[PDB]
Parts: structure tokens; C-alpha cells; sequence
DNA sequence: ACACCCTTTCTGGAGCAA
């Protein structure tokens, strides 16, 4: 089964690339020694082989989301608002085992080397949830396959094929984004400011007198930590279109259902990261299943007998199964 | 002294298990140890597991075992002989790198079948050639069949102490792997591509992969001076009985 | 016409942990010329020994062909090749469930058995492949131009060859010796690099069962 | 015959490499020791000879698919969309070392050796699908020789030939992709998340409990149980370059270039090698060559009417007996 | 009764480059 969900945020995207990267002020990338620098968060990056000019095709940088991001958020989406819901309005309860391999792929951070029976096996990938993400201890191969979340411009033309040159992007879709963090008591001004501190002015002038004793110290450094923090971190700029490519060879209907069910239920969802400043945020503009478009305004339209198999299978949603997922042949 | 399978009789005595067969009509080679099954010796139909999975190494489709080799596949020969050599006086282990280091250096003048195990328990000794000279070593390592000239060990010794004298901490040259498994077995390293001339790098990559595996058990800081590794017939022997 | 033959090769070849004769090469692409000619139900053994090339013959019996074993003239350092042998697992769960795989056991096993995930190591050179040996020119051209990869693992892809060149030269400057010898073979063509082993001299050098006596070099 | 497959990776390649690689938090990789090191699995990477830039050849990296991943890629898109169709609808069945023959080229079905006669060889070999691969107990060569997924790049030069000069990859052709697991019972935040859990705040708390209780035993050791929080790396071959793929063909029958045809019309659906749950290898076929003859379509490939048909009447009289007297007698 | 299947059982070393 093929899925492909074209999105948009509205929101800018953070999937901060792990690395020491720096920028200066004026907003150069990784700049040599010597002048002033700010840490820099990049957001996630994935070269891309490309036609840049005419037939030279050459690796450029396209920010994405990783699959495995967006993997664990379509896992998560149908876990707290299908799975968990199907388990709460009857009497089925996990173990922390169990939630743990459900939320997860596993347990322990230690797998037990001896794979399960075939008819285990081929009970799990028969399940909704757990064909979809086969992990446990005894590592299944899981039948749901996901893609990168790639933004639709002309370094993913190679990615992308035919039939994606409507909203077109081209040039940087990327910004570098400043943020500070001043010092609380640096911003006290009067005696009604302080009068909820223990001990008022006598800790507030402690605590400059703290900040001035460090800010010595680090002067005979150069020439603990406070809470001044100028930065930076690079996100990707909201308004792009972007393809998300999910993907199901040879799917139980349920479990293409609850793909479909987790897209319904994708609305107040975050894609990457960066939390507090709402990053992530999206709005689903259309979706096909095996190339029919199925997504309206009221969620998915059409593809009903998979909603139907859905429900029945979530109906007839226990635990035993995770339970049994998840308990180890070594334990 | 010409089969993999003569040690059953020639380094340690044993004999039929007397529920075999006997061997009528045209010559068959056996299927394992590549020894042909004349008219009247003891002869086995093909038993194996499914989990025996040497089919490749089979030298015959005969699908019959001769009564060596018949012995050869008991579990005590299995795992007796999972790091052996097996001279034409007893058979020795070549567990340690010492043994390695004697048997690779110096090499005892019996024509010898060296066998090691690359894992737990292997069908080593039916699948490889006897060395009958000492400068060509026949080796199997699991999967393997490895040769060793025990001439090209010591040049590539000598090439090693000489690069690794007065220095302080003993670099290898070139990488190699025990297991012979990584990538980068048999590639030479930083240190030995500023330390060897040209000439020795081409004879570092002119090397024989046996003779890399065997390196790869004598070339580290501490290095293995020959001992003759124990004697281990007697063990096998008590095994098998 | 005493000639020498030199094959360089695109992708690097499987290392052969025996000697690659130059005449074992000649034979399987003759096998396969007898393939092309008279159909796959024949006999190899009829027809391998039918070669462009002369035959060495020892004192008792046991001839060799005038073929030398491969020489390589390493154009990189030599590397690793893992391969793995696994059985899909959850396509025999599948299958066993729907009844194509007739299989009554539940549990796999890799250790041993059908689902044995086995792995194994084996080496990989590029290489220039040197042999020495004498026979009609045109006969090994033709066999050589049939040829399209040399070495081991040829199922995988391994080692095909980008071109050979195939010229005459001098007698004293030909080593053909450096091959598999008899044991009772004339000592001008026994250098220090033979050595006594249970090898097979001709033929399919891979049969155990027709290795002999052999004074064999290393490669 | 000498079919040759041109693709693009739509999605990323990972091909993983054996032995214990190493990168720090940024892009060097396998540091010297003394400094914090994740554990990071390469591509496959095999060392070729090239010449570029200079007439000699040197040795340089180039990131492949193995032919072992592919020839077995190509078995199982064979079995799995002409062979196991063809054998289910007629209602024939596989035995363990048939299945085992058919799917792997394993040989543990008759473990003894199985000896073949040269006549039943040429019917092997002319068995539109036990010819390709061989193996098994018999220990038969195929007619199917599987290049390696070759990258169309200038360190693939030599490997390729002439006739890729135009788009050409050239530069780093792979990216290090970072992934980790996070342990969930940290991101427990309310009495709605943790009521599914059986115990609820106390299992919670327990699980809390037991992971300090061994960052404290890993920090007083560092002076066995893993916890779910893992930061590891991957090394991928870049999505959206072009390879080549050369299936070589050793004096076939039309029916055996027929079900490699048909083998190539539904690989789209299947995955080169691995990363399976990043959806890594996924891929469309640009050109498919046979003899130079450039034959595909958007349609699959269009033309060769003599090998369709032929492995046509191949499907329409293929049964399990051929497979399993190709195993067992 | 002879075929496949599901379990145990068992011997040794140890260093490590890109
Ligand atoms: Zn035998």
C-alpha cells in the first residue's frame, strides 16, 4: 500500500541536526576562529543528489525530518488516540514492558538473540499495531515502511518524480532563529518586584554579586553558569509543502486503516521539535493511497473498508498480544 | 598420512562402530574427506541433520561416509579437534598463540592436518588437505581453507621486529583480523605506511589470506615466542570412548 | 608459440585461496563453448581437456597442461567481503501459514538448519592476473574473448573482466612451472616456491577426489 | 544475454558494513581514542580502482549494494510476485527443503549431496526459475550472474565504461543519518498517559527508580541491563543518484529472460537492501537495457514478446515437483 | 518404523587498525 501525504506547516520546522555547529552575528555558517561565534542548533539536513545548472547532478542540502522522527510520531498519533483509547474502554492494561515495546520497538536496550515462532510471528504482523511497528525483544520485521518528511522543491526533483511541479519551491528554505535568555534578577527593578524572593534585596544583591564574582573569573579565563544564553538555532522556514511517503507491502486493511485513523488524528500534532515555540505544527493538504487522493477538509474521504476493518480490529483490540510482544525468551 | 580421515587410525587408533555397512560394486569416493570407498571396508548411508550445512565442502555426491570419517563426525572429534594439529605421532592444540606461533614458525616435520574452529563446533578436520610439506600448511579456519608458508610468516616476523625495534611501544605495521572478518584485514595501517618501504607494503598485500590469519594470531605488543602446545590425544581419546 | 597472457579486470576479484590455473580458466570457458555447441546434457570431462594448449608429461603417468597458475600484480590494497546466507523469516511465517510452506516445525533456528543466518568473510583483490603458458594464440583468444569474469563468487557479480591481452614471448622468460606439479616432476621445474600438498594437478582442481601427490606453489 | 537496469533511490540506501565503526557528535569518523564516540554503521563500501584526474589508477571509495542483495533481492521479487502466485493458484505446495532450495539456495533440505546426472542438469538449467539461481543440495550453477549495484560515479568509472560520462554523481555520495530511541516512560507526563500502564505512577516511578539506580552504577563503574535510550548513527548512500545494474545471462532460455523481465516489471514494490523500517531502498527504474536495446517504459517494459510469452507458458506449467526434485531427487 | 522436530551440551582464548 502505497500513502503519500503532502502536508503544509504552518509553524517553522526544528528537527535540530546533533553536531557543534556555530554562526556568527551577521549569520555565517561555521565561521573560522577568531571572530565572535553563537552556538548554532541546525535543523536536519539530508543531501540530496540533484540537477543543479544543466544534466550535472551533484549533492546539495535539502533540511528535512527524519523518518524515523516522523515514524515515531505517526506511532505515537495512533497510539494516544486509537490504541490507547480501544484499551482504556475496556479493561486491558499494559505492563511498563509492554508500553515500553508498544511506544518504543522494545523493552531493555538488550534484545535476546533467539527469534520467536512462525506462528507468533505471523500473528504479529496479523496485528494492527504491532505488524505496523514490529519490534520486542525478538526483532520482527514490521510491514510499515516510512519516509523522510522532504520539503517539495527542486533539490528533490530526483526524490520526488513527475506530478509534483504545482506549489513549486526554489532557493533556501531555511532561517537561522535567535533566542536569549536574560538573567531574572537583572530584570528586578523595585522593592515590589522582589518582595516575593525569600530574602529580597539581600538575595538579589547576592546574586549580582555572584554573577559579578563569575563574570571576573571568566575575564582572567579569557583575557558554574549563569543564565544569560544567546543563541541560536536553524529551523525551516513554515509555508512549504512537503511529502511524506508511508508505505505497507502486502497490509492487513486494519492496519492500513489505523495509518489512516493516525492521519486523521494527526491534527494538533508537533512534526519534530522545539515545543514551547509551537514548531511543528502542520496542516494535512492532501492524501493518496496508491495514488487516489483520499484527504478532504473532514479528514480522510473514501476508503471506507479500511476504516471498517479498522474498527472491528480495535474492537477486538486486547492486550495479550502486547503483552506477549513483549515478554523476552530470555525472561 | 594422505587423507584427513587416516588420523582416525594413524594419529589415534579407533576402528569401526560395527553398524555399517559394506561397501559392494563400483569405486565411490566418500562424500566427506574425499576418500575413495573400496570393495569391503565399512561404509555408512548418509545421515545428516538439517543442521549440518557443509553441502559446499562435500567432496563427493556419493551421499555415503566411509567409517574414518564416520568416526571423524562424532562430537567428541568435533569439538577435540576445534583447534588441533594433528602430526603423524598425536595430535597437539594450537589453541594459544604460542602454539600458533610454533606451529607457524618452526613447524613440526610430520606431514600434519591443522584444523581451527572460527566458531563453536565446525566440521573441520574431513574438508582439508593434509600438508605433506611444512613450508605449505594446510589450514582450515571455519569456512576457510587457508594455505601458510611458514617462510612468508617469518619474513613478514622479521619485517615486524625489525620495523619495531627500539621504539618504545610495539605499532603493528599492517592490521589483521583473528577472525578474519573485518574489512581491514590485511590493510596496512598509518604507522606502516610511514615505517615500510614500498616493496614491503606490496609483499604485505602479496601475502596469502592464511598467512594473514595466522599473522593476525602473531602480530600484537606482546609477541608469542614457540611453544609446542599440549598434547591432546589423550583427551580426545578418552572423549571418543 | 610459448605465449603470455595478462587480464585486467573492472571490478576486484575474488581472491582464490588456492592457485588459479590459467587452464582450469581455459577448460570452463571450453566447457562452456561445448555448452554453446552441443547443448547442456554433456559431460565437462570430455571436453575441458580439449584445449590450446601443450601438455607436460611426467615420467609415470599424470600429465599437466603447459598453463601456469595466475600471477596478481595488486593495483590495490586487498580488502574483506562479508556475504550473509539468511533464510526470510517472516516470509516462512507467512508461507507456512497459508499453507505453501509445509513446514511443522515452529521454532527457526540460526545456528543450524533452513533459517541458519550464516555469515562469511572471504577476500577481494584488484588485481593484474599474469600467466605463462604454451599453446596455439588463436584458440586462447577466442576462449578468452568468451570470457567475461574471472575468479570466484561469479553468481554475485564478482570480478568481470574490462580486457586481456595475449602475446608471445621468449622461452626463458616464460615461468609455466609456477603450477600445480606432479609429485615426480622434473626438478628444472621445481622452484622453492613448490612444496608437496594434497592438490589436485588438472582438470577441476576443485575435486578432492583427483587431488594427488602435487608440488604446488602459493599464491 | 546482458540485461542492465539503470534506477534511482528515491529513498536512501543502507547497505550495512561490518566491524565496529565510530563518529563523534559531528562528522568525524572513527576517532582516535580519548573523546566521545557513538557507534556508527557504514554503508557498504568496497575499495575500486579508478583513474580520474591522472592516467594511473588509484584506490578509491565507492558505496555499493552487494550482488549477493541484489541477486537474492531479485529471487525474492520473483518468488514473491511470479513464483509463489503461480505455485498457490494452482494449489501446489513447497516442502522445508524445496522452500529452502527455492528461497535461499539452501542446501539443508538434503544435506547429503545430492548426485546429478548431466541430463537432469540441462532440465534444471532450462527451469525457468531453479536455472537462474541453482544451488541447493545439487549445488547447481545458475545462469544468473547479479552485478553489484554500481553508483553511475566517477569512482565507478572503470566499473561502468564508457557511456556515463553525462549524468555523472561525483563528490560524497553518502550522509551520516542520526537515530536514537528514547526511553518513553520519561515522556509520561499526566495521569491520562500513564493509565493504560498496569501499577500506573508506582511502575512509572519504579522504572524512573531503576534507571537512575544504573546511570549511578554505569557513572560509579566508568570511574549489565541497557536502558531504551540509545544515540546511534547510520551511514547512508544519499537518495536521488542514478546506479546501474548489470544481470548478465548465461545461454538462456526465453523464459528464464522472461521471469527476470517480469522479476524487474514488479521490483518497484520491493526495497534494495535494507533499512526497512526508514522505508530505505526504495526506488523507481529509469532504463532496463537488454543487449543495448533500451526497453523500458513508463508502463514497465514494453516489447520482448518472446519472453513474455515464453515465460507465460513457463507460469502456466510451473509446479512445486520440478522444485522439489530440484531438492530432494 | 523411520522420518522430522524440539530440546540440551559442549570444549578456549582475548587484542583491536582505518
Ligand atoms: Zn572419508
Amino acid at each position: 500500500m502505497q500513502i503519500e501525504v503532502t502536508v503544509r506547516n504552518i509553524t517553522p520546522i526544528f528537527s535540530a541536526a546533533p553536531g557543534s555547529n556555530y554562526i556568527t552575528i551577521d549569520g555565517t555558517i561555521n565561521p573560522p576562529p577568531g571572530v565572535s561565534r553563537f552556538p548554532l542548533v541546525r535543523t536536519r539536513m539530508m543531501y540530496v543528489a540533484a540537477d543543479v545548472g544543466d544534466g550535472v547532478i551533484k549533492s546539495v542540502p535539502l533540511q528535512i525530518v527524519p523518518g524515523n522522527t516522523m515514524r515515531s510520531l505517526l506511532r505515537r498519533t495512533m497510539l494516544k488516540h486509537v490504541i490507547e483509547p480501544a484499551l482504556v474502554e475496556k479493561g486491558n492494561k499494559l505492563s511498563i514492558g509492554a508500553y515500553a515495546t508498544a511506544y518504543s520497538g522494545n523493552a531493555t536496550g538488550n534484545p535476546d538473540g533467539v527469534p520467536s515462532s512462525f506462528d507468533e510471528i505471523a500473528t504479529m504482523r496479523a496485528h494492527p499495531f504491532i505488524g505496523l511497528f514490529g519490534g520486542g525483544p525478538r526483532m520482527l520485521e514490521g510491514r510499515l515502511m516510512v519516509d523522510s518528511l522532504y520539503p517539495i522543491h527542486t533539490n528533490a526533483e530526483r526524490i520526488l518524480g513527475a506530478g509534483y511541479e504545482n506549489e513549486m519551491m526554489s532557493g533556501p528554505i531555511t532561517q537561522v532563529v535567535w533566542a536569549r535568555r536574560m538573567d531574572p534578577i537583572l530584570n528586578l527593578g523595585s522593592s515590589e518586584d522582589v518582595e516575593v524572593i525569600n530574602g529580597g534585596a539581600v538575595a538579589a544583591n547576592g546574586w549580582i554579586q555572584d554573577l559579578l564574582a563569575n563574570s571576573k573569573a571568566a575575564a582572567s579565563k579569557k583575557k558554574g553558569r549563569g543564565l544569560k544564553a544567546f543563541n541560536a538555532h536553524e529551523v525551516v522556514i513554515p509555508g512549504l509543502k512537503w511529502v511524506w511517503r508511508i508505505s505497507l507491502d502486502r497490509p492487513t486493511d486494519a492496519q492500513v486503516g489505523l495509518v489512516l485513523l493516525a492521519l486523521n488524528k494527526m491534527t494538533n500534532e508537533r512534526i519534530a521539535g522545539g515545543h514551547s515555540k509551537d514548531y511543528g505544527r502542520f496542516v494535512i493538504d492532501g492524501v493518496s493511497l496508491n495514488g487516489e487522493q483520499v484527504w478532504s477538509q473532514s479528514g480522510i474521504t473514501g476508503g471506507e473498508q479500511y476504516f471498517d476493518a479498522v474498527a472491528e480490529a480495535i474492537d477486538g483490540l486486547s492486550s495479550k498480544e502486547f503483552e506477549q510482544f513483549a515478554q523476552s525468551a530470555k525472561e | 598420512m594422505r587423507y584427513p580421515s587416516d588420523i582416525v587410525d594413524q594419529v589415534l587408533k579407533a576402528g569401526p562402530d560395527k553398524g555399517l555397512l559394506t561397501w559392494e560394486g563400483v569405486d565411490a569416493a566418500c562424500s566427506h574427506c574425499s576418500r575413495p570407498i573400496q570393495n569391503g571396508d565399512l561404509y555408512s548411508p548418509s545421515s545428516v541433520g538439517a543442521f549440518f550445512s557443509d553441502t559446499r565442502d562435500l567432496a563427493s555426491t556419493s551421499r555415503s561416509i566411509c567409517w574414518r570419517c564416520v568416526v571423524l563426525r562424532k562430537k567428541p572429534m568435533l569439538y577435540g579437534l576445534s583447534a588441533a594439529v594433528v602430526t603423524q605421532d598425536g595430535i597437539y592444540s594450537i589453541s594459544k598463540d604460542v602454539n600458533k606461533a610454533w606451529l607457524f614458525t618452526t613447524p613440526p616435520p610430520a606431514p600434519f592436518l591443522v584444523v581451527h574452529s572460527s566458531s563453536t563446533m565446525q566440521h573441520l578436520s574431513w574438508r582439508t588437505p593434509v600438508t605433506l610439506d611444512n613450508r605449505r600448511i594446510h589450514v582450515r579456519y571455519g569456512p576457510n581453507l587457508f594455505i601458510v608458508r611458514p617462510e612468508v610468516v617469518r619474513k613478514a616476523l622479521s619485517i615486524a621486529d625489525r620495523v619495531n625495534e627500539g621504539q618504545k611501544k610495539w605499532v603493528t605495521p599492517v592490521y589483521f583480523d583473528r577472525k578474519a572478518a573485518a574489512m581491514g584485514h590485511g590493510l596496512i595501517t598509518r604507522a606502516g605506511a610511514e615505517m615500510l618501504t614500498q616493496e614491503e607494503q606490496e609483499f604485505f598485500q602479496s601475502v596469502t589470506p592464511g598467512e594473514r590469519w595466522a599473522l593476525s594470531y602473531l602480530m600484537h605488543s606482546k609477541r608469542p615466542e614457540p611453544e609446542v602446545g599440549e598434547c591432546i590425544t589423550e583427551k580426545v581419546m578418552t572423549s571418543l570412548n | 608459440v610459448n605465449l603470455k597472457v595478462t587480464i585486467d579486470l573492472s571490478n576486484p576479484m575474488m581472491e582464490p585461496g588456492d592457485l588459479l590455473h590459467l587452464d582450469a580458466l581455459l577448460g570452463a570457458l571450453r566447457v562452456s563453448r561445448a555448452r554453446a555447441e552441443h547443448g547442456d546434457a554433456i559431460n565437462p570431462r570430455d571436453y575441458h581437456y580439449d584445449l590450446p594448449l601443450e601438455r607436460y608429461q611426467a615420467p609415470s603417468g599424470d600429465w599437466v597442461f603447459k598453463a601456469s597458475a595466475f600471477k596478481l600484480k595488486r593495483q590495490l590494497p586487498n580488502q574483506m567481503w562479508m556475504q550473509t546466507g539468511r533464510l526470510s523469516i517472516v516470509e516462512a511465517a507467512r508461507h507456512r501459514q497459508s499453507g505453501y510452506l509445509q513446514l511443522r516445525a515452529g521454532k527457526p533456528n540460526p545456528a543450524g538448519g533452513p533459517f541458519k543466518t550464516s555469515i562469511y568473510h572471504r577476500p577481494i583483490v584488484q588485481a593484474e592476473l599474469t600467466a605463462f603458458c604454451v599453446g596455439d594464440q588463436q584458440g586462447i583468444e577466442a576462449l578468452l574473448s568468451e570470457c567475461r569474469q574471472i575468479g570466484g563468487k561469479r553468481g554475485v557479480g564478482f570480478g568481470q573482466v574490462a580486457g586481456f591481452k595475449v602475446e608471445p614471448v621468449a622461452e626463458t622468460d616464460c615461468p609455466w612451472s609456477w603450477r600445480a606439479l606432479p609429485a615426480d616432476a622434473d626438478p628444472r621445474l621445481v622452484t622453492s616456491e613448490h612444496a608437496r600438498c594434497i592438490a589436485a594437478i588438472r582438470g577441476p582442481y576443485w575435486d578432492r577426489t583427483l587431488h594427488v601427490e602435487a608440488l604446488a606453489p602459493t599464491p
